[PDB]
RNA sequence: CAGACCUGAGUGUGGCAGGACUACCCGCCGAACUUAAGCAUAUUACUCAGCGGAGGAAAAGAAAACAACCGUGAUUCUCUCAGUGAGCGGCGAGCGAAGAGGGAACGAACUCGUUGCCGAAUCGGGUCUUACAAGGCCUUGAGUUGUGGCACAAAUAUCAUUGUGUGGUUGGUGCAGGAGUGGCGAAAUUCAAGCGAAAAGCAAACCCGUUGCUGAAUACAACCCUUCAUGUGAGUAUUGAGCCAAAGAAGGUGUUAGCCCAUUGAGCCAUAAACCUGAGCGCCUCAUGAAUAAGCGAGUAGCACUGUUUGGGAAUGCAGUGUCAAGUUGGCAGGUAUUUGUCUGCCAAAGUUAAAUACAGAGUAGGAAGACCGAUAGCGAACAAGUAGCGUGAGCGAAAGUUUGAAAAGCACUUUGGAAAGAGAGUGAAAUAGAACCUGAAGUCGUGACAAAGACAAUGGAAGUACCUCCAUUUCAAC
RNA sequence: UGGAAAUGGGGUGCCCCCACCCGUCUUGAAACACGGACCAAGGAGUCAAACAGACGCGCAAGGGAGGAGAUAUGGUUGCCAGUACUUCUCUCGUACUGAAAGGGAGAUGCAAAAUGCAUCUGUGGUGUGCACACGUCAAAUCCGUUUGAUUUGCCCAACACC
RNA sequence: GAUGUGGCCUGGAGGUUAGGACGAAGCUUAUGGCGUGAGCCUAAGAUGGACCGGCCUCUAGUGCAGAUCUUGGUUGGCGUAGCAAAGAUCUAACGGAGAUAUACUCAACAUGCAACGUUGGAUACUGGAGCGGGGAAGGAUUUCGUGCCAACGGCACUCGUA
RNA sequence: AGCUGUUCGACUGUGAAAAGGGGCAACAGAGAACCUGGGAUUAUAUUCCAAAAAGAAAUUGCAUGUGGGA
RNA sequence: AACGUGUCGCGAUGGAUGACUUGGCUUCCUAUUUCGUUGAAGAACGCAGUAAAGUGCGAUAAGUGGUAUCAAUUGCAGAAUCAUUCAAUUACCGAAUCUUUGAACGCAAACGGCGCAUGGGAGAAGCUCGUGUCAUCCCCGUGCAUGCCAUAUUCUCAGUGUCGAA
């Protein structure tokens, strides 16, 4: 949200001490093909409930549902994006949402406003 | 201006067994009896502390001035000037590069990157994009987090004109009416690929002058004269007016042979 | 007696002062170290420390000013005058301005006292008008021991009367647009090739090249020989094909990203008052423009003794005390004292005033940065830093990067041990990345192997030799 | 064509010879003179102003600002605190002397006026002095010349007397 | 002591030319080559894991062996001086991981030492101006119970004002 | 049960007389109404104890009732 | 022999170097840009389900209200709704709260002390018929420093001050 400037060091603490609203903006993933095509929008900040398919890392081409964004690690967790912890319990890992593409999205009333005010037709 | 000076810090003398210097005063701390004030000592002021009446700036003669941008542009309108200082003109049609002043209605920067692919400007354009890369030293954590190579000039009579050119990475835009000798002399080396609009060539008669008429804008200005009128000082040399004068050439003795000469002469 | 008004108390009612900040600015007070190669005048310095007081600036400011001209014209500031053929100075060390000239700023000007003509027309307080109205009515309450109106050089009347037209700064009332603030708001590949070795190259300016060619990595893993094992994290890299640019902007993301994300722009929406706009535009109310002589700031200015300050020198400002005017050679200034007489400029002893100027250890809310420093540096403080700790106190005042990893996946489980831990096993690309864990130096120490070696302290120089050498180079057939 | 043959370098020991402890004041230090256990990081001719001389550069009897304005820019996050442009000013010179009032520098010719006249293409004169120009000698020539000296003319820059 | 050096080196800047995940800086060296030297370069790392080299110019907080130099760490002395005032402890049982802890040989000694807390006994000291029971100043949870033994109580601890 | 004068309390318009502002400074001076028992704790106790308070008191400040004056 | 010395490989101790940098320093700019008796700055105590410091806040206490924004905060737990407003969370601000002090100002103070006026509150004794009322005691709000200015439906006074009337 307006981070990037002409200083290095005011730009990179606008980024790491950015409030839970500018991290909203700041994790944000590509639409789909086909939801590019439906909604004229390129990307959309990501939100619990949206299903994302991974497209950088090791865990690239994994389809799985948001289940939380927590803002303060700068990640996103997926539910099928998971492994063992030394006593076989299994834990989510956290993906950085411009890793990840969104392939399906979590519509309310004001989601749907974000969409139709960042049409671009 | 207090930094490094900012304690007690008196002197402890000659009786106990340590350095005269300022030592802190107090007790109860790990700095406490630490050596102070001196640009030897840790936490102390550094060795005449820097100051804001340096002089950042000079005064350049302004003939000084107008010389040296005339002379980076006679350097300009040389093909091999212009090669050894790096730029990529083996492609180009003609040095000096003169082109017509239908660009300034340019308003998609695919019309300009068209226009540079066909004056063959793109080789130098090209070469400043695979230059760029991350500055080698600590000026990347400053504000100085990449550099490139320079690139052609693109000259235009006035401002307006630019809107496809400002965005193309690798090209510089200037203007006749104040042209700047760190850019026709970048890194104080002459010989700038310079591509001149039409009308900013036809400028150029009235802004620097003749060696005889003044110029129109630069107030009573003229070219300097050249030390040397014809500045080809080996046609001089060689040349049979020269040659018809010099001493004659003279039979030298034989090179000596590989057997050492006698010396004993008894 | 009452009663008054003069002076002074008490209480009720409505208010104000007080402290903080103090970088800059205004008033006072005020050193010494230091320099003079000593030191006392001088210098440092009209400075530090001390005491008061304001503001967003302060202060100054509308000629009792320069000049000496063909004259300029409030103040403040800048270059310059000028480190001065000014001046001050044990005439030493040193110090040291002003007019003019080029500019910044400038709608820059007003108010009182006095003198003339009036004379309560004035001010508070009640109440009314949508109103603590610059309005009407009332009011002895205050004021005649005088507050208000008119005219005094940018001037030559004002004061009626009807029409004329002006005030958004007279007060009620209410209607716009903008600026400013807040929110929202842009393009284009996560394209193709998959892994120790071609996700690499070569055709030696440009073109050929939208083309031709193709592997000295049958890799390497430690004395070398077999056999069996094990080893390559994530493509912001390379290569090929494209695409956006009024956007190439420099931040993030698991390597070096215009096209993964945020950003980078026109524009859109919403607004207490204030601000800007035929001094924006209506209504009521209230204000308002046009068509005869006289004075002008008194313990003041001067002067005299001291004292201080100044370049100011027979005294540049000022302070104390003494003495103290003129206004019918009127007064002050004209940088060598006096007495004269001519000339020039101005008219002190009340007051207000914006900008240009400072912020030399200040704040508030935001921005731009940098040929700066890079964790013994840069602020004392990159961190629960004026903290921990110290002193009765005034005060003094640190050390310290949590940079493990891409992710905690932070070593389940077995075995020895009381435990701490060890030996295995696991995660991870890597635990010799195992928790204040990136790299991991020097110095010092342990251990294995080896070289030897008397006591010449050891080190050192030059020449050899014995033994070693994961070093380099050369040679290997009529060479 | 090999755990190789040489040559050089590197390492360790040993012989025969050499060989006082570094820094520092000092006439003189191996000193019974002072500072010296080790290592890492840090640590000392700097910035400003006035003047001068050498060297580089521009212009030249003229050189140059400064302050400030103008507009490319009345634009741009930034680049751009830069660059480009201007000055009847100011400054340092072109003239110096006197304490000041004040004065204020050409040559030649003719002549001797207490401001003398005339002309102006011109080193005030003299001695010594680069190059250059006519020659002249000595030496060497590959016979084209070249390298030394030197007479005279003009002497530049300088130096010395008027 | 002066000066010169297309003389060496360091952090940044303007240019230019390169390198890097097939490994950047940094670090290590019987690791060789080049230079008279300051130094440069290569090799190897069974090091590192992301930046950075050459050339010309500009610039500066630009080169360490020592200042009783500053800060941090280390260090021989050195398992050394010492840990000697206030007399002193002994015994059995229990508690505790703190024992009675052994290839072979071997009956037990000659191969698990030394040290703790509690209780009962023994012995002793303080000796009413007391290592007795109170309070002020000062301290401020040290008080009490349970648990606990990493660091601290300069030996020890199973005890403790930890 | 009502009125006049009369003692004591409250209420007000006349007002004798009282000179010398307001405070702090003693946890050893002045002053100060409680002291035994407890089986009441792991740690507090002249501080805790509840009807047989283990209990016995002493003191303030207000009220009600009884008695004596007014 | 042993101590000791040397060289090399490998371990230890120790934290240099490099790379990094939400910090400093320095320069410049923009403003309806300067606190307080309507009680400031500073100091003290407290507030979370869990909470030492720090941060934020004040008994409405890691905050209430309102605007935007649009699904979190996050170590664990708790959580009506999964969300046009009426309950995410952030950011900002008009409405509010704002303990003890401090110029500190009723008087004092190593005292969480003691008042005077005026409104209340609670009152198990007593009176009334568990209802009312309520002495002593206790709790709370407001005012009450000093000086100055203005003021009085024109308040109350003092003076061998000046008068004027007795
Ligand atoms: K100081
Ligand atoms: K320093
Ligand atoms: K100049
Ligand atoms: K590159
Ligand atoms: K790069
Ligand atoms: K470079
Ligand atoms: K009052
Ligand atoms: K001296
Ligand atoms: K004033
Ligand atoms: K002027
Ligand atoms: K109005
Ligand atoms: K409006
Ligand atoms: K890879
Ligand atoms: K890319
Ligand atoms: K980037
Ligand atoms: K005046
Ligand atoms: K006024
Ligand atoms: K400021
Ligand atoms: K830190
Ligand atoms: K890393
Ligand atoms: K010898
Ligand atoms: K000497
Ligand atoms: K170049
Ligand atoms: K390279
Ligand atoms: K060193
Ligand atoms: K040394
Ligand atoms: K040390
Ligand atoms: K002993
Ligand atoms: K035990
Ligand atoms: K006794
Ligand atoms: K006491
Ligand atoms: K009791
Ligand atoms: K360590
Ligand atoms: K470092
Ligand atoms: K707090
Ligand atoms: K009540
Ligand atoms: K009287
Ligand atoms: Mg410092
Ligand atoms: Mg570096
Ligand atoms: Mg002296
Ligand atoms: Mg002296
Ligand atoms: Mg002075
Ligand atoms: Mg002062
Ligand atoms: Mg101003
Ligand atoms: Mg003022
Ligand atoms: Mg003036
Ligand atoms: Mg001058
Ligand atoms: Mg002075
Ligand atoms: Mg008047
Ligand atoms: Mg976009
Ligand atoms: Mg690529
Ligand atoms: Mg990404
Ligand atoms: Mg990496
Ligand atoms: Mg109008
Ligand atoms: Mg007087
Ligand atoms: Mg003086
Ligand atoms: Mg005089
Ligand atoms: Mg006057
Ligand atoms: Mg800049
Ligand atoms: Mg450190
Ligand atoms: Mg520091
Ligand atoms: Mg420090
Ligand atoms: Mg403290
Ligand atoms: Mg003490
Ligand atoms: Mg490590
Ligand atoms: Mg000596
Ligand atoms: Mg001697
Ligand atoms: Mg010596
Ligand atoms: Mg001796
Ligand atoms: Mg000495
Ligand atoms: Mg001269
Ligand atoms: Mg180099
Ligand atoms: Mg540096
Ligand atoms: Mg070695
Ligand atoms: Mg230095
Ligand atoms: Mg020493
Ligand atoms: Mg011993
Ligand atoms: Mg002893
Ligand atoms: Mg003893
Ligand atoms: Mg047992
Ligand atoms: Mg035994
Ligand atoms: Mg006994
Ligand atoms: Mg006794
Ligand atoms: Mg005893
Ligand atoms: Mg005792
Ligand atoms: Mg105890
Ligand atoms: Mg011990
Ligand atoms: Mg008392
Ligand atoms: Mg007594
Ligand atoms: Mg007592
Ligand atoms: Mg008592
Ligand atoms: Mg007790
Ligand atoms: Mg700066
Ligand atoms: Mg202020
Ligand atoms: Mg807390
Ligand atoms: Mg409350
Ligand atoms: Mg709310
Ligand atoms: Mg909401
Ligand atoms: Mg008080
Ligand atoms: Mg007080
Ligand atoms: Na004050
Ligand atoms: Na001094
Ligand atoms: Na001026
Ligand atoms: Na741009
Ligand atoms: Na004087
Ligand atoms: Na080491
Ligand atoms: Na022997
Ligand atoms: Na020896
Ligand atoms: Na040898
Ligand atoms: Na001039
Ligand atoms: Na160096
Ligand atoms: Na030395
Ligand atoms: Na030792
Ligand atoms: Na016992
Ligand atoms: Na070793």
């Amino acid at each position: 949200a307006s981070i990037k400037c002409g200083s290095r060091r005011k730009a990179r603490r606008a980024h790491f001490q950015a409030p839970s609203h500018v991290r909203r903006v700041l994790m944000s993933a590509p639409l789909s093909k086909e939801l590019r095509a439906k909604y004229n929008v390129r990307a959309m900040p990501v939100r619990k409930d949206d299903e994302v398919i991974v497209k950088r890392g090791t865990f690239k081409g994994r389809e799985g549902k948001v289940t939380a964004c927590y803002r303060l690690k700068w990640v996103i967790l997926i539910d099928k994006v998971n492994r063992e912890k030394a006593n076989g319990s299994t834990v989510a890992v956290g993906i950085h949402p411009s890793n990840v593409e969104i392939t399906k999205l979590k519509l309310t009333h004001h989601r749907k406003s974000i969409l139709e005010r960042k049409d671009r037709s | 201006r207090l930094s490094g000076m900012n304690h007690s810090a008196h002197s402890w003398g000659t009786g106990r067994a340590v350095a005269r210097i300022p030592r802190i005063s107090g007790g109860g701390t790990s700095t406490s009896g630490a050596g102070a004030f001196g640009n030897m000592c840790r936490g102390g002021r550094m060795f005449a502390p820097t100051k804001i009446f340096r002089r950042w700036h000079r005064k350049i003669n302004l003939h000084q001035k107008r010389f040296a941008v005339v002379s980076a542009l006679a350097a300009s309108s040389v093909p091999s000037l212009v090669m050894s200082r790096g730029h990529q003109i083996g492609n180009v049609p003609e040095v000096p590069l003169v082109v017509e002043d239908s660009i300034q209605g340019y308003e998609k920067t695919k019309e300009a990157m068209a226009f540079l692919k066909a004056i063959a400007a793109i080789d130098d354009v090209n070469r400043v994009n695979d230059s760029r890369e991350i500055r080698a030293g600590r000026g990347k954590m400053r504000n100085r987090r990449y550099v490139a190579r320079r690139g052609p000039m693109l000259v235009m009579p006035n401002n307006k004109g630019t809107r496809a050119f400002r965005n193309i990475f690798g090209l510089d835009l200037a203007n006749v009416s104040a042209l700047n000798l760190l850019h026709l002399a970048p890194g104080g080396h002459v010989g700038r690929f310079v591509i001149w609009t039409q009308s900013a060539f036809e400028q150029l008669d009235k802004i620097f002058g003749t060696f005889t008429e003044a110029s129109a804008v630069k107030k009573g200005f003229t070219l300097p004269a050249p030390m040397l009128t014809n500045t080809d000082v080996t046609r001089i040399m060689q040349s049979e007016e020269v040659r018809r004068v010099l001493k004659p050439k003279k039979l030298q003795a034989k090179k000596a042979s590989r057997f050492q000469t006698p010396t004993n002469g008894m």
